[PDB]
């Protein structure tokens, strides 16, 4: 498994509120967070297919 | 939400709006009729515009719902460094001005540090209002290392407590009647050392009335 879907999930600066996929390592699966809406990294998801594809 | 701050009265704030795509992300200001005026990375290709909001969640009767026609942002947007900050919404068709639904002021001027400004966004769920003051650009520089251009400023206080967050985005920052800020970014909310930063609307006047009166 990629190290970047390890990672927490990243809001980042901006004050946008995007819900976003992130895979929950803790969890075993993708989960939504609220993305700021800039700077994203990797572990962001538009979609759980993607993320679970990608990190599952 | 914002945090420190206070419901706003029901419909003091009537210039406000909410930015909707299938849930709230972002909000904005009605600066005329027909034109909404927010920040460039709350861009989404499809926008729905409500106005005459106090609970976001639940149909009061005075609000109304547009449609985006036009979404333009600020030709020289970075993703990155977040300079130029800003972008136009033109509506489908003009909304009626009321009690509940009116337009805000553009600059006269860039107002100085120090002046008082009330801030609004909804990150029941009703809208929040915060009083704070423009910090000097020194102070601003200071928290935000090599971070802060000249189209930005920041807004609130070097001591946390009093912040805007997520959700407010786009979101006004009217002082003395004139919109001078909208909701940009800032590491986390109401951090201490790391005030809010904003975009600074009085250096956009011109760009806003060419753009306006271009489409
Ligand atoms: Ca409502």
């Amino acid at each position: 498994r990629p190290d970047f879907c390890l990672e927490p999930p990243y809001t980042g600066p901006c004050k946008a509120r995007i819900i976003r996929y992130f895979y929950n390592a803790k969890a075993g699966l993708c989960q939504t967070f609220v993305y700021g809406g800039c700077r994203a990294k990797r572990n962001n998801f538009k979609s759980a297919e993607d993320c679970m594809r990608t990190c599952g | 939400k914002i945090v420190g701050g206070y419901t706003c009265q029901e419909n003091s704030v009537p210039y406000q709006v909410s930015l909707n795509s299938g849930y709230h992300f972002c909000g904005g200001s009605l600066i005329n009729d027909q034109w909404v005026v927010s920040a460039a990375h709350c861009y989404k290709s499809r926008i729905q515009v409500r106005l005459g909001e106090h609970n976001i969640n639940v149909l009061e009767g005075n609000e109304q719902f547009v449609n985006a026609a036009k979404i333009i942002k600020h030709p020289n947007f970075d993703r990155k460094t977040l300079n130029n900050d800003i972008m136009l919404i033109k509506l489908s068709s003009p909304v009626k001005l009321n009690a509940r639904v009116a337009t805000v002021a553009l600059p006269s001027s860039c107002a100085p540090a120090g002046t008082q400004c009330l801030i609004s966004g909804w990150g029941p769920d009703l809208l929040q209002c915060l009083d704070a003051p423009l910090l000097p650009q020194a102070d601003c520089e200071a928290s935000y290392p090599g971070k802060i251009t000249d189209n930005m400023v920041c807004v609130g206080f070097l001591e946390g407590g009093k912040d805007s967050c997520q959700g407010d985005a786009g979101g006004p920052v009217v002082c003395n009647g004139e919109l001078q800020g909208i909701v940009s970014w800032g590491y986390g909310c109401a951090l201490p050392d790391n005030p809010g930063v904003y975009t600074k609307v009085c250096n956009y006047v011109d760009w806003i009335q060419d753009t306006i009166a271009a489409n």
